[PDB]
């Protein structure tokens, strides 16, 4: 039986009030707030937890203001509503610029995407675990009022002909829900099912946030400049808490009496793996791309994935029957090209202005600099060897380096070379790249060493900037940029064919999947596939895509065969399975073939 | 660009207005027929306003269907 009191915020900071009918306005001691939001709190542990907008993240820290620590720092825009479980202890938000509504653990641990598809603005959003429901007011060009169970099933819309609803607040003791409407200036009110719909107070200036707690709604009014109070039913008893408070965004009634109930999500995580989610008791979710074993509650890491990197973001996408996310990788600049290693399941990608290579995990807890200023264009990744090749754009050269950082040589140069795009084939022992010569650009190949020089096309070429390879298939595929097409041959030079030229614009990366060609089109901002079904489009109104990555499931059984594998073959530079099935040794261009056929 | 930032409307492309939202003002989108548009009760509410619609499209203009208004023609 504690003080029951109101929290609000200011953008600036987040400010604390009684109920009582003038009291005192102090703030919460928070650190490094700019432009506050989205409010909600927790009881049992103390802690607030807030939306900045302008830092584009979603913080929390107890009501002393220590421990302030960030729980959600990426893949945000402007993250309006949010909401805390507290049977869960789940953290539900809503980003209208994303619009997405997201749960995560309250650390920000294992964040998922709940809904996604057909949302238009998601701006406020209330949660009842007890039941199992989430509710949360739609903005946008028809707004409305959905509900669908906590863990992202069963969407329905309760509310369909209202304006802009921004206080959405259940009370959970007489079922109802009361919300504002800012295109009509006025409070309603409904039971849990949408339906007895009527209003409370209709003649307001310029209302905005709201919240009830006993027998009272209180809301926050603009022109008004005021927090004011009225009977939860009638819209009368209508006097002022507080006045002369310029921008009251949001408020909620801060009491034990309010986070009550149960479920069995709160009885030790319901025994699920990650995340407990309410449903109208519960059920077991996972990490966004991850899957429900068979047990319903353990989860499994995603195997099988695209990657693919914006100018400043690298998000994976998953190939389900049933969305894309953001990993959380700092400092991106210009990214160029992206690539991968499935034994490490590290990220390799090239960034530009800044002109390094750059290396890290899938939840960026690894950020490693493998090359550093000269700069590189595009990078392929012999993962059997452990070298990754690139090309430099500013010295026209096909350098190779290891994976730790140690530089292995030189493998093609010399003046008219202009080499760009590249693809490696370690396990036929070649290497096909795009060398961009002036006035006449062409597709070439050559052996891992730089021997078995050859041109494979010289004719229909304008600017071809990405290449893949089907090495099972025995193909290789390529995007030009300034014919807007794509093309495939033999990995010989045979039987070129067009597979796509109607509705390209600036093709610029493309990966094999299965029996799938991605590819990115920076310009028409959409990621597309085709039938190696017909063409389909993946993912559209996509920034400014720069490379895509398919990563399949590497099994090391399956690894181990290839001869380089194990120790590089004996070779000190190069390994080349040519030919039948032996390794054979080579060295960069400043280093010729020793006696001992292993070293140089 | 749907979600740059702004300053006059003219920062803005084809088929977008500038908007304030919250503490800043970005590129968004000019209502189509159907949708939602602000009728603002008194003047002033149109100052005050820290989430502004655009205005309506080409051929369209802003009317009642207390009831709401929508881009008619």
């Amino acid at each position: 039986v504690p003080e029951a009191f109101l929290l609000f915020s200011r953008r600036a900071d987040i400010r604390r009030i009684s109920l009582e009918t003038n009291n005192n306005n102090v703030a919460i001691p928070l650190t490094g707030v700019k432009e506050a939001s989205a409010l909600d709190f927790d009881v049992t542990d103390n802690r607030i937890y807030w939306t900045d907008i302008s830092l584009k993240t979603i913080s929390r820290a107890f009501m002393n203001g220590s421990a302030l620590e960030h729980v959600v720092e990426f893949g945000l825009d402007y993250p309006e509503g949010m909401a805390v479980d507290w049977l869960g202890k789940n953290l539900y938000w809503a980003d209208t610029g994303t619009n997405r509504i997201e749960v995560s653990k309250l650390d920000g641990q294992h964040r998922q995407v709940l809904v996604w598809k057909d949302l238009d603005s998601p701006r406020a959003l209330a949660l009842d675990p007890a039941e199992g429901f989430m509710y949360w007011t739609e903005w946008g060009g028809k707004p409305k009022i959905d509900r669908a169970a906590m863990d992202g099933s069963e969407r329905t819309t309760l509310v369909p002909n209202v304006g802009r609803a921004n206080g959405l607040t259940i009370d959970y003791a007489k079922r109802r829900l009361y919300w504002t409407d800012l295109d009509t200036n006025l409070i309603e009110s409904s039971n849990m099912l949408g339906l007895n719909r009527e209003v409370i107070a209709d003649d307001l200036p310029h209302p905005f946030g709201l919240t009830q707690y006993q027998d009272y709604i209180y809301w926050t009014d603009w022109s008004r400049r005021s927090i004011e109070r009225a009977n939860k039913t009638s819209g009368q008893n209508r006097t002022i808490i507080q006045g002369h408070l310029d921008y009251v965004m949001d408020i909620l009634v801060f009491h034990s009496s309010r986070q009550s109930g149960w479920n069995e999500c709160a009885s030790s995580n319901g025994h699920c793996s990650h995340l407990c989610l309410a449903v109208p008791g519960f059920v077991c979710g996972c990490p966004a791309h991850y899957s429900l074993n068979a047990d319903n509650r353990t989860c499994s890491a995603p195997t099988t994935f695209l990657l693919f990197s914006q100018k400043s973001a690298i998000n994976r996408m998953v190939i389900d029957e049933q969305p894309d996310i953001i990993l959380p990788i700092h400092s991106l600049r210009n990214v160029r090209a992206i690539d991968y290693d499935p034994l490490d399941k590290q990220l390799y990608w090239i960034d530009s202005r800044q002109n390094m290579i750059r290396k890290a995990q899938e939840d960026g807890s690894q950020g490693f600099t493998v090359v550093v200023s000269i700069q590189p264009y595009d990078l392929s990744i012999d993962i059997y060897s452990r070298y990754i090749y690139w090309t430099c754009e500013a010295t026209n050269v096909i350098n190779v380096t290891r994976l730790d950082g140690r530089s292995v040589g030189v493998v093609l140069k010399g003046e008219q070379d202009r080499p760009r795009a590249i693809v490696v084939n370690p396990e036929k022992g070649y290497m096909y790249f795009t060398n961009l010569q002036e006035r006449s650009p062409k597709i070439e190949r050559a052996a891992l060493d730089g021997t078995e020089r050859e041109v494979l096309f010289f004719s229909g070429l304008s600017k071809p900037i990405a290449l893949a390879l089907d090495s099972r298939l025995g193909k290789l595929f390529w995007a030009d940029s300034d014919l807007r097409r794509i093309e495939s041959s033999d990995l010989s030079g045979a039987n070129r064919i067009v597979l796509e030229d109607s509705n390209i614009l600036q093709p610029v990366g493309l990966t094999v999947f299965e029996n799938w060609l991605y590819w990115i089109d920076k310009q028409q901002q959409m990621i597309e596939k085709i039938d190696m079904e017909g063409r389909t489009k993946v993912q559209a109104r996509i920034a400014q895509l720069s490379d895509i990555h398919a990563v399949k499931e590497l099994n090391l059984q399956e690894y181990r065969q290839h001869p380089c594998a194990q120790d590089n073959g004996g070779c000190s530079h190069i390994c080349l399975v040519k030919g039948d099935g032996t390794t054979r040794c080579s060295c960069p261009m400043h280093l010729v073939l020793l006696q001992d056929e292993l070293s140089c | 660009q749907e979600g740059s930032v702004c300053l006059r409307s003219s920062d803005c492309a084809s088929g977008l207005c500038c908007a304030r939202h919250f503490w800043s003002k970005i590129c968004k989108p000019v209502l189509k027929e159907g949708q939602v548009c602000t009728k603002h009760r008194r003047k002033g509410s149109h100052g005050l306003e820290i989430f502004q619609r655009c205005y309506c499209g080409e051929g369209l203009s802003c009317r009642i269907q207390s009831r709401l208004h929508t881009c008619q023609r």
